[PDB]
């Protein structure tokens, strides 16, 4: 045969655990090129996929980043963690700021935050801080801006307290190449991806974003 | 013999029959000195150049 | 695909027993006179088999029985 | 007198250098040792054993 | 080669058959991948024979392991040699020198 | 067969990695912060930060 | 929201067989991630284009010498694998050594060819060692990808009846060694953006950017799957 053509997956099944998780399996592929395909991919996505997160927030009553909430038997490092998981979508709005202004017994859910058009939570019953039978009262403003990657505090008046942003969507890559098989060859690579996600977008679709960033990427060269 | 014949050409086809029959058939791996009931122990093959 | 028998031990004791039921259950399975209970999904009769006995359908006793019936 | 003579080139002189992990493209911790050993090829080949 | 050698890896390739000296130095008159063809000088040879040595090489024959030894000239056409100098690299060497 | 400890333990190289991998350096690279599980623990690793 | 897209820059080659590149504007850390591609890319696929057969007039096998040369034939086999040609308008082709005569045999004895061009004239060949003694071959380059060894091409014999015939092993991959550099480029109006220096060192038969393009060409369609994953 000529030199241009090459072994393209041929058999490719994925399979979704049930909410966000993603087995992509994608063989057969040339000798070597699993490598190159999944470390591409799970580059683009661990580093470079856009998307929205909480950056900062602002509490009413709590000031220093080592405080105690009369209320909440949680600490503040836990209320920021929390806060952390949060997976939340934005539409063309680049940066919104969303209020919790809740007081009572049960869970400060994060379904008890303040609602928007703009604004989309994928887990409404996310736990953001648990609360006692008492008129304590929790008064916070949560920051969302749209980025493309993660980045610390250390990266980065009021005073507020930061939050380490992660706008990636993806949680979790970690490929592998099995031994495939295909007539008499038997050196070809088979990619196994694995995903997970926020919620935001499915995993299929993940994997769709990042081959598109990356072949926009190789546009002039490709002729 | 027809079948003697084109497994001794090795034609292509034997290689799914092959396949076929590897898929649960346990062989035995045994090591020269077998001094305990360890050293010999049966894996599944998996067919490899 | 198969990987261990330790639910076929705890299900028929003596890891004995088990595969000898087994061998048999193969043997009316694999001759052409029988036929399989659990749906095969690309397994040999052997699998199939222990299959059938971590499951629980077939034993030593349900074996007789289903014989002494035909 | 070996650490001279990497010296008299421009290699390290400690004598491991960094080397880059070559599927995933990114750096070894720890820099690693490299240099030209003599390896022969003993006769008891495969194909007379298989 | 060795590239980290002892030392004393000449004296096993030179003193073993299988390397090959020249056994009066001269000036080579044809090298050929079979035989080589050395022209005595004047002082190293007797009064009355004209001598040129001949050193017929072993091209690809089995030794007793079934390895192949083989022989091929290192000295180019027109080079000086010397008494007890390489002239055919064995199996297993290179200018003289043991390469395992 | 002999004793009642496993004969499975990992021997001489994957004992290295994990050694190396479950250990603490008193200073380095993002020392501190606080993570939201082993999923954000290895995609920070993954990245380098 | 959207990166900046990469395009070359320059094509310096500070030698023949030595090139370096730039894909430049590259934005974070992709640095990285297309060096590592495209390297490996690079050292797995291209069209290279070395010797593949070679019949000389008489021999009967590549075990055996030849009188009035000073090299057996399996060492003109090795020496001929390593022959860098170009072909331009077939995949294989068919080139013709003739010389006669004391001195070193060059690839530039070879027979000109319209096409064909051997892209380093000094490439020794063999050494013939007398007045009335020569060498007559045809080479038989043919142009493929990766590494095909002689004893596996050799399957259904492809009709090989003539024992004259001697096979080299194939070793089409023009690239030698291929390593990335990523550096903070210097723009303007913009925080800290990645370019990316791929120096590579072919054996002279691709141009650098031609390989360059065949790469990205490559990952950017075997890609494809990923675009539409489509279930199963």
């Amino acid at each position: 045969g000529s030199v241009t053509e090459f072994l393209k997956p041929r058999l490719v099944d994925i399979e979704q655990v049930s909410s966000t998780h993603a087995k992509v399996t994608l063989e057969p592929l040339e000798r070597g090129f699993g490598h190159t395909l999944g470390n591409a991919l799970r580059r683009i996505l661990l580093s470079s996929m856009p998307g929205c997160a909480v950056t900062e927030v602002e509490i009413d009553g709590v000031l220093h980043e080592y405080s105690t909430k009369e209320g909440v038997q949680e600490d503040i490092l836990e209320i920021l963690l929390n806060l952390k998981g949060l997976a939340v979508r934005v539409q063309g709005k680049d940066e919104v700021i969303l209020t919790l202004n809740k007081s009572g017994i049960g869970p400060v859910t994060a379904a008890d935050i303040t609602h928007d058009g703009d604004v989309e939570i994928v887990k409404p019953q996310h736990v953001i801080c648990h609360l006692t039978d008492e008129n304590a009262s929790i008064s916070m403003r949560i920051k969302v801006q749209r980025g493309r990657g993660y980045v610390p505090a250390s990266t980065r008046p009021i005073g507020r307290l930061l939050v380490d942003a992660c706008y990636s969507p993806v949680e979790r890559i970690a490929y592998n190449v099995e031994a495939a098989r295909v007539e008499q060859r038997t050196d070809l690579d088979k990619l196994v991806i694995e995903m997970e996600t926020n919620g935001t977008i499915d995993p299929e679709e993940a994997i769709r974003r990042a081959a598109t960033i990356l072949a926009e990427q190789l546009e002039a060269f490709v002729d | 013999k027809a079948a003697k014949k084109m497994v001794e050409r090795e034609e292509a086809v034997v290689w799914d029959i092959l396949d076929e029959v590897i898929r649960e058939h346990p062989v035995l791996l045994n090591r020269a000195p077998t001094l305990h009931r360890l050293g010999i122990q049966a894996f599944e093959p998996v067919l490899i150049e | 695909a198969r990987v261990t028998v330790q639910d076929a031990v705890e299900k028929i004791g003596n890891r004995f027993d088990l595969v000898l039921v087994a061998a048999r259950r193969a043997r009316q399975m694999q001759v052409g006179g029988k036929d399989p209970l659990v749906p095969e999904e690309n397994d040999k009769t052997t699998v199939i088999a222990l299959r059938e006995i971590e499951e629980g359908l077939i034993n030593n006793q349900i074996l007789d029985v289903r014989e002494r019936q035909e | 007198e070996i650490k001279e003579l990497l010296k008299l080139g421009d290699l390290p002189t400690s004598g491991q250098i960094r080397l880059y992990d070559g599927r995933t493209g990114e750096q070894f911790e720890r820099p690693v040792t490299v240099g030209y050993m003599y390896m022969l090829k003993l006769n008891h080949l495969v194909d007379d054993k298989m | 080669k060795p590239l980290v050698g002892t030392g004393m890896e000449r004296a096993v390739a030179v003193d073993s058959g299988v390397t090959a000296v020249a056994k009066r130095g001269g000036v080579v008159q044809y090298v050929d991948a079979s035989r080589i063809v050395i022209k005595v000088n004047e002082d190293e040879m007797y009064p009355g024979e004209a001598g040129i040595d001949i050193y017929n090489l072993t091209k690809y024959t089995r030794s007793n392991q079934n390895t192949c030894i083989n022989q091929m000239p290192c000295v180019s056409l027109g080079e000086p040699v010397e008494r007890g100098d390489v002239l055919a690299d064995g199996p297993s060497t290179d200018l003289g020198e043991l390469a395992l | 067969p002999a004793n009642g400890e496993p004969i499975i333990v990992p021997s001489q190289d994957v004992v290295l990695g994990l050694y190396y991998m479950t250990r603490d350096c008193v200073n380095a690279k993002g020392e501190g912060m606080v993570l939201t599980g082993p999923k954000e623990a290895e995609r920070l690793y993954r990245s380098g930060l």
